[PDB]
């Protein structure tokens, strides 16, 4: 659903620059709020914990 | 030591409440503590607010 996709490339042949959107989907996973599971209801805290 | 509180970045910036972050600073030293491109981001974002 956001903008500027990138993808992690092949690092493991000749690439040695990172990926620059790292702490950007990393902030996708902070923020991600569910209802859903079996298991409960699972959420990530400021940690990303349950 | 005249210390002005710590401003902390969580993630990458959203430009919504980092940029009050950046409003906050009203000291002289501004001393930082990230990686080298996110030190290339916040010095791009500064000379972009002055
Ligand atoms: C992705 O690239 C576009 C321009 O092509 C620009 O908006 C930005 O630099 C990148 N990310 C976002 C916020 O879309
Ligand atoms: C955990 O407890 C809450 C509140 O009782 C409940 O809504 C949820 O379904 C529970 N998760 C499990 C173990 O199913």
């Amino acid at each position: 659903e956001k903008e500027n996709i990138t993808d992690p490339p092949r690092g493991c042949v000749g690439n040695t620059n990172i990926w620059k959107t790292g702490p950007l989907f990393k902030r996708v996973l902070m923020s991600s709020k569910y209802a859903d599971g079996v298991t409960g209801r699972v959420e990530f805290n400021e940690d990303g914990d349950r | 030591w005249d210390m002005q509180n710590v401003i902390t970045l969580d993630t990458s910036f959203e430009d919504a409440k980092t940029q009050v972050q950046l409003k906050k600073i009203h000291s002289s030293v501004i001393l930082l503590y990230c990686s080298k491109d996110e030190a290339v981001l916040i010095l791009s974002e500064a000379r972009s607010l002055g």
